[PDB]
RNA sequence: AGCCAGGAUGUUGGCUUAGAAGCAGCCAUCAUUUAAAGAAAGCGUAAUAGCUCACUGGUCGAGUCGGCCUGCGCGGAAGAU
């Protein structure tokens, strides 16, 4: 009901209802279950889940922290930073909407001699500003 | 620089100086703190 | 409390231990880090040598009325004096050693038998043996 | 010249040792198994601080020191973690004979030879860790 | 005030954190040798590293710092023949 994104992790319990003998169809209860579902959704605390992807960037060591700073600018959390003899490897989980076009930004910070990898990891609740952003655009 | 009526030190490195009857704030650390009473 | 009253206390304490001292060895301390001075300070505790850096004006005032007065000639520059609570004539040997081995400070003077001994003729204190 | 805190029986991982003294030219493997060789005698799982000493020709020596007090204080106290915040909750009570045992363990590190003074320094450090003494 | 040096030891205080190692934050903040030493008043590092400061000894050799009241001034202050 909020935007059009698919609802996930929802448990429904049909405790009570009403049925007319001659006017009760499959579609009548479908419309009835849909009215009730929409009404409950608004009363409940409905939030978006963004996807977060595991990110492993490999960078030269002289410009390590700048990479980390940009990662913190892309609303990402950090789970470690290995420092090999060939270059530093930083691990992260960045939301996909903030992972758009990272390669040109990552190349600008590093003289273009860095590289990275993205793998989808999990879903997680978005902050209020980005949730408010995806609702105005989808709604209108 | 900041040409304004109220000039003051904005950090510990800002110094107040008078050079032609004009109160100036010069800072050796932050060039943003350059002010002039005008 | 009062810095003058702290001086009244520091002067009275550094001269009271000069009462029981046996041989005073004064030296320079500038140019050396902290833990390097504690290599000597542990060496003074085991030999019973009291080591305390006090000001040059304070030192003269304290040692007035004491056999170590002749040392007013050497109380200029940074001053590191050593007293000999026990084992008389032992500070000197330790001092000379550390000086010529790794630092730039020298042994300003010594003070045994209540007379001043110049820097190069202090091997006399080294020759005197612990008894 | 570099200082590390390495596990008693393991110098295998690259990130802790590789970058810090690789630039110095320390032969990783050499220090690894020399370090382990001498730290064999340490109890299992005691993190021990080592001061590595390199010279212009990339060759090196090192000194091993006594484990960090906080690591060594939480083991005697039998507390796996650390006090969340002092002045409110104390996770246990450290013993007095253990403080002097700890004092003679890190005898070389302490500048005071009074031994009792060593205990006070260790006790003061423990107090900041939220423990109380009997 | 300036200049010459130190600015220690436990240690990277304990948590939190990917890292928090004087210097993101919370909770502390106290022992050590001391001349003196903030579990740092700042800069800096992704974290380290690094640079100062507080605090001290020397040199120097005479006044020097912070407020209160008050007199006269300064800036604020750009218009049309
Ligand atoms: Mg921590
Ligand atoms: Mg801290
Ligand atoms: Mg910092
Ligand atoms: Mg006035
Ligand atoms: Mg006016
Ligand atoms: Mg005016
Ligand atoms: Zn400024």
């Amino acid at each position: 009901p909020l935007a059009g994104y698919p609802v996930v992790d929802m448990g429904i319990r049909l405790h009570f209802g009403s049925y007319h003998d001659v006017d009760s169809s499959e579609l009548a209860f479908k419309l009835a279950a849909s009215i009730a579902f929409k009404e409950g959704f608004k009363k409940a605390k409905p939030v978006l889940l963004e996807p977060i992807m595991k990110v492993e960037v490999e960078t030269p060591e002289e410009n390590t922290g700048d990479v980390i700073g940009d990662l913190s600018r892309r609303r990402g959390m950090l789970k470690g930073q290995e420092s090999e003899v060939t270059g530093v490897k930083i691990h992260a989980e960045v939301p996909l909407s903030e992972m758009f076009g990272y390669a040109t930004q990552l190349r600008s910070l590093t003289k273009g001699r860095a590289s990275y990898t993205m793998e989808f990891l999990k879903y997680d609740e978005a902050p209020s500003n980005v949730a408010q952003a995806v609702i105005e655009a989808r709604g209108k | 620089m900041k040409v304004r009526a109220s000039v003051k030190k904005l950090c510990r490195n800002c110094k107040i100086v008078k050079r032609d009857g004009v109160i100036r704030v010069i800072c050796s650390a932050e060039p943003k703190h350059k002010q002039r009473q005008g | 409390a009062l810095n003058l009253q702290d001086k009244q206390a520091i002067v009275a304490e550094v001269s009271e231990v000069a009462k029981g001292a046996l041989s005073a060895v004064v030296a320079d301390s500038r140019g050396v880090t902290v833990d390097k001075m504690t290599e000597l300070r542990k060496a003074g505790r085991e030999a019973g040598v009291y080591m305390r850096v006090v000001r040059n004006t304070l030192l003269r005032r304290a040692v007035e009325g004491t056999p170590f007065e002749c040392l007013k000639d050497a109380f200029v520059g940074p001053t590191l004096i050593a007293y000999s609570m026990e084992h008389p004539g032992a500070a000197a040997r330790l001092f000379k050693e550390f000086a010529k081995a790794n630092a730039k400070f020298e042994v300003k003077a010594a003070a045994f038998e209540g007379e001043l001994i110049p820097a190069s003729q202090i091997d006399r204190l080294a020759t005197l043996p612990t008894y | 010249y570099v200082k590390l805190q390495v596990a008693a029986g393991m110098a295998n991982p690259s990130p802790p040792v590789g970058p810090a003294l690789g630039q110095q030219g320390v032969n990783i493997m050499e220090f690894c198994k020399a370090f382990n060789a001498k730290t064999d005698s340490i109890e299992k799982g005691l993190p021990i601080p080592v001061v590595i000493t390199v010279y212009a020709d990339r060759s090196f020596t090192f000194v091993t020191k006594t484990p960090p007090a906080a690591v060594l204080l939480k083991k005697a106290a039998g507390i796996k973690s650390g006090s969340g915040k002092p002045n409110k909750d104390k996770v246990g009570k450290i013993s007095r004979a253990q403080l002097q045992e700890i004092a003679q363990t890190k005898a070389a590190d302490m500048t005071g030879a009074d031994i009792e003074a060593m205990t006070r320094s260790i006790e003061g450090t423990a107090r900041s860790m939220g423990l109380v003494v009997e």
